[PDB]
This record gives C-alpha cells, sequence and structure tokens, in this order.
C-alpha cells in the first residue's frame, strides 16, 4: 500500500500517517518524547513528517529525506530509528542543536 | 505550533 519493505516504519511513533487533525487530539500536549508521525502534503521536502513535545515548547517535528532514507537525521543510511531506542534511550541528542533533544523512548504508538 | 521542522538524527546519546 505504502512502502510494504521499506523504511522501519515500525518504530512505533512511526505508526504511520495518524491523520493530522487526530495528531491535535493525539499529543495536543501530552509530555516530551511523544513521537509520532502523520504524514501529508509535505512529500517531496520530507521523509514522513512528525509530531513531539519540545519539552513542551512544540516546534513541528518531521523527518527529511535523502538517499532514499531520512535526512537531517544523518544523512548517510539511517533508516531505522530503533536501534537508538534502546541502544540511546536516554542522553539527549543535542548535538549541533537541541533541535529535539526530547527523547523519543515514549512514542504515542497510536494511543 | 506543530507544524514540521527538519531535524533529529539518531539520538547517540549527548554529543
Amino acid at each position: 500500500g505504502m512502502n510494504n519493505n521499506m523504511s522501519l516504519q515500525d518504530a512505533e511513533w512511526y505508526w504511520g500517517d495518524i491523520s493530522r487533525e487526530e495528531v491535535n487530539e493525539k499529543l495536543r500536549d501530552t509530555a516530551d518524547g511523544t513521537f509520532l508521525v502523520r504524514d501529508a502534503s509535505t512529500k517531496m521536502h520530507g521523509d514522513y513528517t512528525l509530531t513531539l513535545r519540545k519539552g513542551g515548547n512544540n516546534k513541528s517535528i518531521k523527518i527529511f529525506h535523502r538517499d532514499g532514507k531520512y535526512g537531517f537525521s544523518d544523512p548517510l543510511t539511517f533508516n531505522s530509528v530503533v536501534e537508538l531506542i534502546n541502544h540511546y534511550r536516554n542522553e539527549s541528542l543535542a548535538q549541533y542543536n537541541p533541535k529535539l533533544d526530547v527523547k523519543l523512548l515514549y512514542p504515542v504508538s497510536k494511543y | 505550533e506543530e507544524e514540521y521542522m527538519p531535524m533529529e538524527d539518531l539520538y547517540l546519546d549527548i554529543l
């Protein structure tokens, strides 16, 4: 239907399109680490979007695409944000900037 | 808001 054998699209938060609107009634402002994906219009310039709370700040969150896989998320060849879900599930990701650094070990996993 | 922001990168812990 929509890329079956490709991309993780199984990292909980990567449920796969949760309906924008829903995203409003899904993580209106629950808590950080409440990753989630919805995807929509923004397809060309974006991997599969994403919704998360920047510690209650809320920015927008969204994944990009580069070489088939994600983008901003190190466009080297990383299309699995699960290895970290276990490998790095606490420590922050404020590498070059606190773009996210809000955790992601607590995916909405479709309430 | 909760629009769309390009950024992520494996947690890779702090730095």
